[PDB]
């Protein structure tokens, strides 16, 4: 239990991995944060929204900014991707807890320059792969 | 002699080809590359007497020979030849003591393939040793850069988190219940202290036993 706590190690990797903060040991931490996603969801997503959260909150003045925060928001979003598409299938009930959590970096992502318009299709996306479980939530919101 | 295996924790009578193989496990640690040669040919020489008893059963693998092919791996693991919880767990440790103390990278691989071969094969006894390998891992996972190490390592940790669910049937202290605790401890570094341990004390006596039974 508390020494397969590796995942949280897996996820400082990842964080190590970012750009603003060897690639083909990105690939394989990626792919393996997928293929713990299968089995062992609720910590794997968990840590990845803190580490979208920490991402959209630093950072602004640099042009490291303008570059590393549209390389590594894709990067987020596409493990997001490919956690939610690899099969949960199971409420673990969450629907305040971090769905919550969630859909406020989402309408951060899509309330409203030019690096904007293909993050909007890849958190659209999101959404999409993200509601086909779970709709009550977002339904009592809107 | 009941009395030293409690302390070093080597127990002959619950098996005797284990613990003399946990015996020469420190020779690996010898500062002499010779020393190393002497240990794998007493290795060698043990390998084709234990298959001497038996019929034809050199280099083939067998209960009563498994654990020097285990000491021979880094210089197979088939479930119905042997089909017992205890063997898998102590061939298991002497795995993961063959890899906590080397430093080479070859041998970190050609240890961690069968060793994730071993945790698909085996994940009912793969809880005992799990903490002494929690210290490699770890460090491993964080800074290390070669794909082909981290692929073994990378299937030990998918297959960990799959098969954590059940309780542990077979945890770190059932290492202790069958008296062959502390295997880790006599095969790890010399500890360059260059002092004599207590227990030498009670081996005083056992020399003295041996004497007063043996010339007249």
């Amino acid at each position: 239990h508390r020494p397969v706590e590796w995942v949280q190690a897996v996820v400082s990797r990842f964080d190590e991995q970012l750009p603003i903060k060897t690639k083909v040991s990105t690939e394989h931490n990626k792919e393996c944060l997928i293929n713990i996603s299968k089995y062992k969801f609720s910590l794997v997503i968990s840590g990845l929204t803190t580490i979208l959260k920490n991402v959209n909150n630093m950072r602004i003045f640099g042009e490291a900014a303008e570059k590393n925060l549209y390389l590594s928001q894709l990067i987020i979003l596409d493990t997001l991707e490919k956690c939610l598409a690899g099969q949960p299938k199971d409420t673990m009930r969450l629907d305040e807890t971090m769905l919550v959590k969630q859909l406020l970096p989402e309408i951060c992502h899509f309330l409203h320059n030019q690096h904007a318009a293909e993050l909007r299709n890849s958190a659209s996306g999101v959404l999409f792969s993200l509601s086909c479980n779970n709709f009550n939530a977002v339904f009592s919101r809107i | 002699c009941k009395q030293m295996d409690h302390f070093v924790g080597l127990n002959f009578n619950s098996n005797f080809n284990f613990a003399l193989v946990g015996h020469l496990l420190k020779g690996y640690r010898h500062p002499s590359p010779a020393i190393v040669a002497r240990t794998v040919r007493i290795l060698h020489t043990l390998l084709t007497l234990v298959n001497k008893h038996r019929n034809c059963d050199k280099f083939e693998v067998n209960t009563q020979s498994v654990a020097y092919l285990a000491a021979l791996l880094t210089v197979l693991l088939d479930e119905e030849v042997l089909t017992d919880p205890k063997i898998q767990a102590l061939l298991l440790t002497v795995l993961a003591t063959l890899v906590k103390y080397t430093t080479d990278e070859f041998d970190q691989r050609i240890l961690y393939e069968y060793l994730a071969e071993a945790s698909v094969v085996f994940p009912k006894v793969f809880p005992v040793v799990h903490n002494l390998l929690d210290s490699k891992i770890n460090t491993l996972l964080s800074l290390c850069q070669d794909p082909n190490l981290l692929n073994p390592i990378h299937g030990i940790v998918q297959s960990v988190v799959y098969h954590e669910e059940s309780p542990p049937q077979y945890q770190t202290s059932y290492l202790q219940s069958f008296g062959f605790n502390g295997l880790w401890r006599f095969a790890g570094p010399f500890s360059k202290q260059t002092q004599i341990p207590d227990y030498a004390e009670l081996i005083v006596k056992f020399l003295d036993a041996l004497i007063d039974t043996y010339l007249p």
